[PDB]
């Protein structure tokens, strides 16, 4: 899981 | 005149802008999975799909301008998918930020006449800020007939899995596959909302990003119901 | 021996209407003729939908904040939904008390899924008749997110004025009540709001002696974080 | 007609  | 006319010779264009490599910003791992999923999904919906990768903020604007000056007369609708980094009201080219308004302004009812009265759909997988959701438990207006399907709520991060792709595009493509021949678009987007809200939760070694949630944000200035079948 | 919100709690819920007409003179702001027509129309519309309506007039910024915190402190356990209608001056992200601005976010935050527990999982509807800027449309031709289950029905697009007629009331509220009356026993709420969009877009155009404000158009702006379909009739 |  990563944020944009 | 309750539903948009979708029986023009062509469904319309689907422009996918897929920005992965950058400035100094993270490479958006999993975004190619997204771009492939959308290409396939909108292929089945009978859209003419154009994929464009790693575009500078000038290239984004020039691309959108050119597409808005094509003759869409024989096309039912227009779809643009933006996959990139972002902040509230802003998406990133490979070399800096572009205002979403600048992009969408090209398709205004007065500036793109061959799309006047036809649904213009913008699907945006990008962050809209840096908040985390910790969860619990006889004229027409020129802004009419736009639909903005945002991956996340105003102010908030948007989540993307490095091997599965972004939560929103994952859910969006799945709901389109299951329901495009059964449900009006808003009701499809509401099921996307539920899937992202209920089936996803962030997992991180960093406590501060762990167990976070996401809700997408539907923004509709459409004046009719939209069905992909006929 | 579930795609719709459960709407058969013993009560449909509260409908709070905040009707700001008269401004403190020191603000420099003018009055909003026609807004009482809106509020009465709203009262009758949501009464038929079986909401417990509470009308509030001419509230200061501190009174708006206090009212919403209090209402979010109520026990909503036997209610299906929550509705708040804001009729006022505003700009993007902001609505005005009679003596100054309130951030819309501060209002709606009281009802977050983690802050108002008896409304968790239930539809929370905010209907906003207020300007969102000064643009004019010239026209042509386990866990759930805490921001989930909100719907914001804005009268106008982001950045734009919203129009109000001094004798008929606002374009949006007029249209909203008429579509609710004709279709609440037939259509899902999003589709009703889509009819509202078309009605405002097609049937209204401004008339002004001032050329700057004449022949202008409006499109409302539906913002949905809803997770299920919303019906006002049931079974 | 007036603006809000």
């Amino acid at each position: 899981d990563e944020v944009d | 005149d309750n539903s948009y006319k979708m029986d023009y010779p062509e469904m319309g264009l689907c422009i996918i802008i897929n920005n992965k490599n950058w400035t100094g910003m993270t490479s958006r791992s999993g975004t190619d999975v997204d771009a492939a999923n959308l290409r396939e999904t909108f292929r089945n919906l009978k859209y003419e799909v154009r994929n464009k990768n790693d575009l500078t903020r000038e290239e984004i604007v020039e691309l959108m301008r050119d597409v808005s000056k094509e003759d869409h007369s024989k096309r039912s609708s227009f779809v643009c998918v933006l996959l990139s980094h972002g902040e509230e009201g802003i998406i990133f080219g490979t070399n800096g930020p572009v205002d979403l308004k600048k992009i969408t302004n090209f398709f205004r009812g007065d500036r793109c006449r061959s799309l006047t009265g036809k649904p213009k759909l913008f699907i945006i997988q990008a962050c809209r800020g840096t908040e985390l959701d910790c969860g619990i438990e006889h004229k027409i207006p020129v802004e009419a007939d736009f639909l903005y399907a945002y991956s996340t709520a105003p102010g908030y991060y948007s989540w993307r899995n490095s091997k599965d792709g972004s939560w929103f595009i994952q859910s969006l493509c799945a709901m389109l596959k299951q329901y495009a021949d059964k449900l009006e678009f808003m009701h499809i987007l509401t099921r996307v909302n539920r899937k992202v809200a209920t089936e996803f939760e962030s997992f991180s070694f960093d406590a501060t990003f762990h167990a976070k949630k996401q809700i997408p944000c539907i923004v509709s200035m459409l004046t009719k119901e939209l069905y992909f079948y006929h």
